């Protein structure tokens, strides 16, 4: 169920000299998950504004368009981190395969919160790209990421983890090795 | 809802004063408005308790799924009213993770 009125009425807003005028615009066009709103929000992405950006991203992902997959990517190098985490919430939402090497290199992103929405991305893609990324990010320095990585690497599921399981349970120490042991007993 | 608000609360949370700080996390809670979310997990790690209580509370009000992990590790929070507030949040939020978390951060202080 749509309103074709407000669908371009927020459009137009995204144009705006008010940042918080733009920024209603985008949360408000998320929520409708238009498709008519794709390109005008991937412009939004690009915005002066680091809380127009976060909101055009978190929009993206609500609509789940393909379109944004490419636009995403590029927002996951944004020097906002908030931008960065909806970026990879975003592309875990939509779960298209070309979002896969962007995320493990945004598992080694400076913020914690970044790294903990790339692992939770990661998890539901479902890639096995990401198993040796998320076994290196179970010695993350922060403990949400190091949680975050354990449940991906759960969701992702298989052999090639099974695998990866067994050498963290004889080789590894501390948290890595009881998550490998732990993975073990519930898999058998 | 209206979102014109939410920038300003978003940057207060920001401001030298933690009682502003607390105010704002309050705001936001009572918005229950996700375009907080992230804000709010950083306010969880916050210098100020009193701060960190109010960022707990507000992302229970949220009920966003991505406060889980941070909330899990706020129950292990030197200041023991931050740990019911994290708990309180959790619960809030309804995710299942949360309850292997309880009865494993039990474990943990028994031994």
């Amino acid at each position: 169920h749509t309103d074709p009125e407000k669908v371009e009425m927020y459009i137009k807003n995204l144009q705006d000299d008010s940042i918080v005028v733009r920024y209603s615009a985008a949360s408000a066009l998320g929520k409708i998950g238009d498709e008519r709103a794709v390109e005008p929000l991937i412009k939004a992405l690009k915005d002066e504004d680091g809380y127009v950006r976060q909101a055009a991203a978190l929009a993206l992902g609500q609509i789940g368009d393909e379109r944004a997959v490419e636009p995403l990517i590029k927002a996951l190098k944004d020097e906002d981190s908030t931008v960065r985490i909806r970026a990879a919430r975003a592309l875990g939402k939509i779960g298209d395969e070309r979002a896969v090497e962007p995320l493990i290199k945004a598992l080694k992103d400076e913020d914690w919160q970044v790294r903990l929405s790339a692992a939770s991305a990661l998890g539901k893609i479902g890639d096995e790209r990401a198993v040796e990324p998320l076994i290196k990010a179970l010695k993350d320095e922060d403990p949400s990421v190091r949680m975050a990585a354990a449940n991906a690497l759960g969701q992702i599921g298989g052999e090639r983890v099974r695998a990866a399981m067994e050498k963290l349970a004889e080789t590894g120490t501390g948290f890595a090795r009881k998550v490998a042991v732990n993975y073990l007993e519930t898999h058998k | 809802g209206d979102e014109r608000a939410v920038p300003a609360l978003i940057e207060a949370l920001k401001d030298s004063d933690p009682n502003v700080r607390a105010s704002a996390a309050d705001a936001l809670g009572k918005l229950g408005d996700p375009e907080a979310v992230e804000a709010l997990i950083y306010a969880l790690r916050d210098k100020d308790g009193y701060v960190r209580f109010s960022a707990a509370l507000a992302l229970g009000k949220i009920g966003d799924a991505a406060a889980v992990y941070p909330l899990i590790q706020a129950l292990e929070d030197e200041d023991s009213r931050v740990r019911w507030s994290a708990a309180y949040a959790l619960g809030q939020i309804g995710d299942p993770r949360a309850e292997e978390a309880l009865r494993r951060a039990r474990e943990d202080s028994d031994w």
